[PDB]
């Protein structure tokens, strides 16, 4: 097969190389540090005031739980940046995918030392969204439960609604039921609603003189009919685990408690139900740094794309569909460790023949039982008189149809610019990718900066003309000024990733290797076969 | 058993080589199965009654063949 | 298990022997020499003025498509063989099972060399019966496309009808909604009719300056409004690679055409879905050419046929059930190159007993999903006034259900007589047996020359007896003499073969190694549960 | 719903008008007076000469069989009409759809009359297409047998080959497996072949002293080890019910032996499957003998086509779908007696847009389970340069992809013209539509009479022009006067209905009543879901 070979066109040594590699580098150092910063949690302020109750950190309970050096594919850990007015620290939860007792585990653990672990909105946004990730591949959740309460201030934002928190509580007994094991450790405070993570659970494990799960601590039981009691004997530690039976396990401590949980996961009698003629893996032609250069630094400055492939695939062979039509789309079928995958990649606008290009990739790639794998990079669809009156618009939907439906497994990542028709034609966050990642150079917003402004201030001047007037430079100016920054602000991946938008900003040349984890993760769950919509023809 | 099976001819199998530089589309007709069996590094060949074993190995997409003391190699072209 | 065994009782020196055997060997040397033939193609003339055009010809370009060295089951050569006035060799589409990127691959491509490539009648009849087989056993297709139109002057037996041509679309897009992968290389003109088989397929690969797509060509366009246009402007590979979308891989010639087709069928993410219990193969425990000499020369002349058994199953082990019951039919189990098989092969008459012991047979061979080999050399069914009145029509009527009715793979060859009843109780063509040929001494009639001449002269003397008078010696043997020789002509495996009666005429000492090819590719596909009429007891 | 209405364009009283009806119910007359002559039998002679044995006629048979008063909808009736050397009227088969017991039965019996009952090679066709809209339609059936065997002097395309004779008792035992009863009533001779017919049925029925059920006849069994037995003695009606057990009731006669019959169908506790939303059945708006006058008697004459479905509607009220797009194919919703039809009438042409307006449709209703009307009245597929670098061809081809996969009951009536791709893109013969019915103003060929002598003699001067040669218009008048006429008779409806390329010439005014009476009977089965192939966007 030397003939699906991609061979570079790209000079690892020139300048202009090192000029992109430059300010690219600099880019995920950017992410590097901040990310660091984030694994402070509370700061080291009450962090220490951790330990010293003898609990061990979260990140900490995270790495002795997993398999003695196992990877950890982190989630959404950007989480919560900048948006609430304090710092909520990965949204005082940390959560992730990694091997316990020789299976892929999706496991979540409550920062006590976050805004004593309480629930934000967007904790419980990322909480949930684990839970998806889990039911979606089918990985048996461990929850380290460790937190306050939901954060009693902002609770209309945490409590009521259908994808509110108690959706915890949906999501866990359907998973249950749907043979999913749910395990729980508490080693902390799990006080009312995260009392009930580890009452609806398959299995539940308690460290003595720490844990404690009732539905009203002291402070709430006191504001009851009185009465004045202790942690322990409310609902302590020995109060589960010999007398109601809330608990499972008795551990001893922190370690044990994780020791124990271990176990379980043990004798789950686990078997993956995924499914592939996967082949052997075998690395790609080009280091996967070189990526770094091979991505221009001027935003909206054209390369192309099967470069980005050839230093992801095995072996980088890649064979192309619809070679030479409606270019604007690349289409191919190639390896990922292994594991087949087809690739729709963008490069460039996207006329009504890339589109029908795309959808009918879908159909054989869902024809075969093959995961997809979507790269943007997509500015918008070409407009025009003729190109609307060409059925841009019909042929669109035909990509979003096949896109939507198609049930083989989804992989989306952001490595140019999501903007508009594109983001959905490309399997968006709407579309329930098995995981969505961005890179740190993407940016995503409904439609570039100026591009809002242009309009939203347009209109103001059409309004204000057939009302006898017209826009003077002065106010016109001062409608666009506030957009065209707004725009710029919200496109970028810190913010994204600060709301969930995606499953994490990702280092570049660390794709392949990240797409290999989720893949082989989502093999835990079958190959559905896929239904299609009507297609408008 | 990619011995070239077929209906009731002879086994055929037309091969695509490449050996120093100059290609030749190998036409492998033989309906008496013998000539040249090969086992480990060695190929043997039953020359008329008078068996002789010329060492043969190959590595990756190329095959060499210790031809009249010379060392040539064959490959598959593209 | 050394009494499952098989010991011969035939002495390959014997003179006797030799005596068949020489005959045998003929016949086999008169095939050689046919099919040999008929890879002539439109013969040198032509078939030069073909490899002038820079065009592979149509047996290269299989050759050069499958694996290095892999075999090749070719169907039904004899297509048409003194069928229409010219001569059509191999009705001018071969086709065949070989591996391509190792999945068992269903190939058909047309020589343009034969009569222009033209559907003749009988080239329909065969590219269909390519994809009962492939849908038949779930093997993918890949349509080399290089055909003028449909025979012009014969169009009533090509165009209009279920079974015509454009069933061969209808199966296509069966095939292709089953899952059945449908792949097409267009290395030539490709006007009308077969435009849909490239148009209708997964996925499509066109030589340019070579390859031509058109629904009406320039001799029909120019009959349309006038026009005058070139064949590459009107269809060509540069129109339907660029710009409409009818084509997906842009070839330079028929070697690169051919390669980018393998690697098309290499991401096929291809799993087989039959399952048997499959053991180590073990060889005959008799050379396989034996059989040249045990098959005697005199067609009426009785021989057992547990001995073309012994040189076929593995380690000519075969265990007998009902052992000693209705000897006219054997029946029993074994194992064929690892492969399990339940068989039946006739024995002379068959009498009431043989069915029911074949009918109880089939039911024991379905209940376990073991794979059916029929071996037909009846000659019908015992008559008389007792054997009527004794349900010989009923019990022969259950062994029918049974065959008809039994879901797993099933498989005939024709080593002695297929003659009324008998070709359908011993799954005849009727039956859709996966796949089913024909010895070269073989002989298949709806009864014997002289055995209809005998009826049919009969009555003719009988209408006319109840009418005054009778049929002298003169007359009567003038209307014998038509049916004897009549007879004779319609019952040769090349009269068969020609009309695909059956997928073609094998070499009596290849037996085993055709159905071992045979089987193995009929697990592509599933062995399904057997449901059963009603048995009429 | 009064805007769903369909007013009508056309004068009744007009020249013009009276005109067309003219010619047309002359054409309808010559049908009618053909059938009466097909209802004759063996002619005359012979017909009589059966009374004489006592036995009932075949159509006697039938009209005795059914309920008082039902209809019968008959099949090939013109079946091999001009044909065999001699006349075999109906093809010594009757066969056809009728309430016996308040089931819709399928009834097929032979006509003793006609060449002894023998079965002629389109006799087999039709006794299996009988079978076909049997199984395909869940019919129980009804086996009035009373043949000779098989026409021995044309056996080699009677016995042999897949769908030849025996493939009879192959669709029993398989309809006898999805539990469609399979009943048989022997009125007469049946040796040999159709010995099965009754050996292999849920239920069994002679006539003593004239059923005689034997493998081999008298004539066969003296030619066989001697031996001289009667008819009767061999296998009557009384060796088969006393002592055998071929069958299992002993009638007195044919008015006895049809009334047995009636029983069966009493207690087959039978139930219909298929399942519409069908509504109150109101009556057309113009009376349906108007049609005569709105087909146009000059062939190559453009007339609207909604006038045509005003007439076969309720009502006359028809939903447009794409109401004014690809103008050349009409689509759109209604209800015929009730049952709720999408239908697609050809209007011309068929240029891409009218294809994809097609396949489009088609998911509609094929998602709604509303069953298909194809009306053909196609010249082709719209011819050029620019047309096919549009992909007339792929868009073409995703309007077949779409009627071939269709699982709704299809439904096709051939009004016009039905010539190349056409055909297939409008659910010809070979895209299995439940029925499949001829005006006997339409025709149908591969291509027009002239346009395949222009292309087929076109070639022979540009073969003979790079030959250094060119054709006087002596030898090219010479090569197209012969294929001028052949297509000018081989395009006529009885040249079709005789080879069972239809199931029937129809007359144009009862169209509804029949497409009515079909559905219905299509309704005893199951709409089953659809899947569709690959779209080729
Ligand atoms: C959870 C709890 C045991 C904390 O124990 P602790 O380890 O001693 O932690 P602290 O009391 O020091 O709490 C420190 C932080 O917790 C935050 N906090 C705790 N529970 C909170 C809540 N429900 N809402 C908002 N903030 C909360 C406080 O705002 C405080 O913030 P600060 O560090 O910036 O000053 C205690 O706050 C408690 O009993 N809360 C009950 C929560 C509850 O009843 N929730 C019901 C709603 S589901
Ligand atoms: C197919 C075609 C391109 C031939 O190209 P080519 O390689 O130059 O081959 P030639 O033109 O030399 O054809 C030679 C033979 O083809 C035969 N032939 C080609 N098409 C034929 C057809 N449709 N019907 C009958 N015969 C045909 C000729 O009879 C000729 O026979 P001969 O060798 O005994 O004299 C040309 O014949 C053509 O354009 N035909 C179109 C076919 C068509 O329109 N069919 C539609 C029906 S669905
Ligand atoms: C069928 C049979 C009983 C006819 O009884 P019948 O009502 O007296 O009718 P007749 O014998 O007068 O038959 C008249 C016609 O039947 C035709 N016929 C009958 N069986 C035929 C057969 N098997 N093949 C060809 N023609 C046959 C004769 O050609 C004759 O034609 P004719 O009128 O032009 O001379 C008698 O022909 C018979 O016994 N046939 C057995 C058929 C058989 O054994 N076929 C086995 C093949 S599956």
């Amino acid at each position: 097969s030397h003939m699906a070979i991609l061979h570079t066109q790209i000079n690892p040594r020139s300048a202009e190389f090192a000029a992109n590699a430059a300010t690219m580098l600099e880019q995920v150092n950017a992410l590097r540090t901040l990310l660091g910063r984030i694994h402070e949690g509370g700061g080291s302020a009450a962090q220490a005031r951790h330990s010293a109750r003898g609990k061990l950190l979260v990140r900490e309970r995270i790495n002795r739980l997993l398999d003695p050096g196992s990877p950890f594919l982190e989630l959404s850990a950007l989480a919560a940046h900048e948006v609430y007015g304090e710092e909520v620290a990965a949204a005082g939860i940390v959560a992730g995918i990694g091997r316990v007792e020789g299976v892929e585990c999706m496991i979540v653990g409550n920062d006590a030392t976050v805004k004593g672990g309480t629930y934000y909105p967007l904790t419980v946004k990322k909480h949930l969204r684990a839970q998806a990730i889990a039911l979606e591949n089918r990985l048996p959740c461990i929850y380290l439960v460790d937190s306050g309460g939901a954060n009693l201030p902002r609770q209309d934002e945490v409590f009521p609604d259908r994808e509110h928190f108690g959706r915890i509580f949906f999501n866990q007994a359907n998973m249950s039921a749907r043979g999913i094991p749910q395990i729980a450790v508490v080693m902390g405070s799990c006080t009312a609603g995260g009392a009930y993570v580890p009452a609806m659970s398959d299995e539940t494990v308690m460290v003595r003189e720490q844990a404690t799960i009732f539905l009203a601590g002291p402070p709430l039981v006191k504001a009851a009919t009185g009465e004045v009691v202790s942690a322990e004997e409310l609902g302590g530690a020995d109060v589960h685990c010999k007398v109601s039976g809330v608990a499972d396990h008795y551990a001893e401590d922190d370690d044990h408690a994780l020791a124990i949980a271990r176990r379980c996961v043990a004798n789950l009698n686990w078997r993956k139900q995924g499914q592939l003629q996967c082949r052997a893996p075998r690395a790609p032609l080009y280091p996967a740094e070189e990526l770094y250069g091979v991505i221009p630094a001027d935003s909206k400055q054209p390369y192309d794309v099967r470069e980005v492939i050839a230093r992801l695939v095995d072996g980088s062979e890649f064979d192309e569909f619809k070679a030479l039509f409606g270019t604007t789309l690349v289409c191919g079928f190639a390896h990922l460790h292994g594991y087949p995958i087809a690739i729709l990649a963008n490069n460039g606008i996207l006329f009504a023949e890339a589109a029908q290009k795309g959808a009918h990739f879908i159909e054989l790639a869902c024809q075969r039982g093959i995961p997809l794998l979507f790269l943007q990079n997509i500015t918008g669809f070409m407009v025009g008189q003729k190109y609307e009156a060409g059925g841009i618009a019909k042929h669109g939907a035909k990509l979003v149809t096949a896109v939507a439906c198609a049930r083989v497994p989804k992989f989306t990542v952001l490595i140019g610019g999501s903007f508009g028709a594109g983001n959905y034609g490309m399997c968006g966050r709407a579309y329930d990718p098995r995981f969505l990642w961005m890179w740190p150079n993407a940016r995503i917003g409904v439609m570039g900066g100026e591009q809002a402004a242009g309009v939203l201030a347009q209109v103001k001047r059409e309004q204000a003309e057939r009302a006898g007037q017209q826009l003077g430079v002065e106010e016109e100016a001062k409608i666009k000024a506030p957009i065209l920054e707004q725009y710029e602000h919200q496109g970028h991946p810190y913010y994204s990733s600060a709301r969930l938008w995606d499953d994490g900003v990702i280092d570049p040349a660390q794709t392949r290797e990240v797409l290999a984890l989720a893949l082989s993760a989502a093999l835990n769950a079958p190959i559905e076969p896929t239904a299609f919509g009507v297609f408008r023809m | 058993r990619n011995d070239g099976w077929r209906s009731a001819l002879a086994r055929e199998s037309d091969l695509m080589l490449r050996c120093r530089d100059e290609r030749r589309c190998v036409r492998l007709r033989h309906a008496s199965p013998s000539q040249y069996r090969l086992d480990g590094d060695d190929l043997v060949s039953r020359v008329d009654g008078v068996t002789r074993r010329s060492a043969a190995l190959r590595r990756g997409r190329q095959l060499f063949l210790e031809w009249e003391g010379e060392l040539l190699a064959i490959e598959a072209v593209d």
